[PDB]
C-alpha cells in the first residue's frame, strides 16, 4: 500500500488503470475526522463524481465512489485526477493520475448453400432496428 | 459474573517501539510511526478469570490473547495465545509463523 | 521479534515505519533496492540506488523561507499551507527551496513540476482541478557529504525547468513533490510535498 505520507492510500496506487463496470471504492486509513472532499474529475477537468466524506476513529473510509464505465464522464479515455482536497486547519492534497479503457463490438454474416461453399458476392444489409425503424 | 475485573483498563501500544531495523546493522532507531493510527488497546481473557470477575483490581500474572497493531495494508497483533497455552504470534497480513509450547 | 535469539517474523517492516512509498506499485521502503534505467539524449546510464534500514528519516519540503538545518515535524505529514508569495524576477527560471533531512541521504530521486494556473488550481481549496498543464522534473541527486562545504547533506534544490519558454508570466499554484526517480527510493513525510499558492512568475 502507498502513502504519501499523511494519507495510507490502501487505494489507490499512482497510475492504476480502472476498467469498464468497475468500481472505485476509496479506502484510504487517513487522519481521524478531517473533510475529505475527493473530486473526481474527469480527463476535461470537470467533476464527475464530487464528494465530501470524514474519516472514522479506526481511520477507515469505506466509501464506493464512482462506478466507471456507466456514467457519462467516467466513458472518456485519458488521465482522471483523483484529487483529494483535504480541509482541516491545514490543508492537504493528493493528485492520483488515473486512466480509463474504450469499447466497441463486432457481428458476423455467413452464408452457406446447399452444396456447402461459401458465395463470394452476396450483399448483407445490417439496420440498427433497435429505433423500430431500419437505422 | 464479569463485574469488575483485573486486566479492565488494556495496555499502551507505542507508535514509536521497542524494535531496531536490521539490513547489516543493528544500530540506529528509524522513526516508527506505524502509519496512519494504531486503533489500539491489548484485549486480554483473564487468566484467573473466575474470580478476577469480584477483583476490583488486583496484581496477577495474565496471559494476553491479542495485541493491537495497525499499519499498512492489514494489521499485526502479538500474543500469547493462552487456550493452546501457545504464544501465537503473527504478521501485517497475518500468519502464525510460531506456536512456541508453553 | 528475534525473541531469545530466534527471529520471528512480523510481516513486511516498512509497513510499520514511515516513511514508506510504493510507488507506481512498486513498493519501496527498508531493505529495498531501485536500479533506475536512465536513457537519454547523450545515450544511456543506468544508476543504481539501494536502499538501506538506517538511512530512514523523512523527506521534507520546506520553502527559501525556512532554513535548511530547521526541520518542521510540527507541520503537517503531506502539504503544509505556505501563503507566502515568492517573487520570480526575469533574471530567474529556478525554484528554491529546502530539502531538509538531518541524517545523511545519499538517495537520488526526482522533484516533479507539475505547473498550474490558480484557476486551475482553486486557491480556495487544495484541489488541482485538472490534469497538470505542464510537467518538467529535476532529477536531484543527493550526497550523503562530499565534504561539508562541499555538498551539504541539507540540500539547496534549484528547480531548473525545460519551457520556461513554454511558461510564460502568470499566477501559479506549483506542486513540487519529492518523488521517487521512475522506480526510486522510498521518500516523503512532513511534508511529503509543498505547494506555494500566491507564486507569480514573471519572464
Amino acid at each position: 500500500a502507498v502513502t504519501i505520507n499523511g494519507i495510507t492510500f490502501y487505494s489507490p496506487v499512482p497510475n492504476q488503470t480502472y476498467k469498464y463496470g468497475q468500481q472505485l471504492v476509496l479506502s484510504i486509513q487517513s487522519q481521524p475526522n478531517a473533510l475529505v472532499t475527493l473530486y473526481v474529475y474527469d480527463p476535461k477537468g470537470n467533476v464527475v463524481y464530487n464528494n465530501v466524506y470524514q474519516t472514522n476513529s479506526s481511520g477507515g473510509l469505506t466509501a464506493t465512489i464512482a462506478t466507471f464505465g456507466s456514467t457519462p464522464g467516467f466513458t472518456t479515455v485519458g488521465t482522471y485526477t483523483v484529487s483529494l482536497s483535504v480541509q482541516g486547519t491545514t490543508s492537504e492534497s493528493a493528485s492520483v493520475n488515473v486512466q480509463y479503457v474504450p469499447l466497441t463490438s463486432t457481428i458476423t454474416a455467413t452464408v452457406v448453400n446447399q452444396e456447402g461453399s461459401p458465395l463470394a458476392g452476396a450483399t448483407v444489409q445490417l439496420y440498427n432496428t433497435t429505433s423500430g425503424s431500419n437505422t | 459474573s464479569t463485574l469488575s475485573l483485573v486486566a479492565k483498563g488494556a495496555g499502551v501500544v507505542e507508535f514509536l517501539l521497542t524494535a531496531y531495523p536490521y539490513t547489516g546493522n543493528i544500530t540506529f532507531a528509524p522513526p516508527w510511526f506505524i502509519a496512519e493510527n494504531v486503533v489500539k488497546q491489548p484485549f486480554m481473557t483473564y487468566s484467573d478469570l473466575q474470580f478476577a470477575k469480584t477483583n476490583p483490581s488486583a496484581i496477577l500474572s495474565l496471559s494476553t490473547v491479542n495485541i493491537t497493531v495497525v499499519g499498512l495494508g492489514g494489521k499485526a497483533s502479538v500474543y500469547y495465545n493462552s487456550t493452546s497455552g501457545q504464544t501465537v504470534i503473527t504478521n501485517i497480513y497475518g500468519q502464525t509463523v510460531a506456536t512456541l509450547s508453553g | 521479534i528475534v525473541l531469545n535469539g530466534k527471529a520471528y517474523s512480523l510481516g513486511p517492516a516498512g509497513l510499520f515505519l514511515l516513511p514508506f512509498v510504493t510507488y507506481t506499485g512498486s513498493a519501496i521502503g527498508a531493505n529495498a533496492t531501485a536500479i533506475i534505467t536512465v536513457s537519454d539524449g547523450v545515450g544511456t546510464s543506468t544508476t543504481q540506488v539501494p536502499i538501506t534500514a538506517e538511512n530512514f528519516t523523512p523527506i521534507r519540503l520546506a520553502p527559501f523561507q525556512v532554513p535548511a538545518q530547521v526541520p518542521l515535524p510540527n507541520a503537517p505529514k503531506l502539504k503544509y499551507e505556505y501563503n507566502g508569495s515568492i517573487v520570480i524576477t526575469p533574471q530567474q527560471q529556478v525554484l528554491k527551496i529546502y530539502v531538509t533531512s538531518i541524517l545523511p541521504y545519499p538517495q537520488e530521486f526526482q522533484i516533479q513540476a507539475f505547473v498550474y494556473e490558480a484557476s486551475q488550481f482553486n486557491v480556495h481549496t487544495g484541489s488541482p482541478t485538472a490534469a497538470p498543464v505542464y510537467f518538467s522534473y529535476s532529477a536531484v541527486r543527493a550526497y550523503p557529504a562530499l565534504g561539508i562545504g562541499t555538498s551539504v547533506p541539507n540540500l539547496l534544490v534549484y528547480v531548473q525547468l525545460q519551457g520556461i519558454s513554454n511558461l510564460p508570466a502568470g499566477k501559479y499554484v506549483i506542486v513540487l513533490s519529492a518523488v521517487p526517480f521512475a522506480g526510486g527510493p522510498v521518500l516523503s513525510e512532513y511534508p511529503a510535498q509543498l505547494i506555494f499558492t500566491n507564486v507569480t512568475l514573471t519572464q
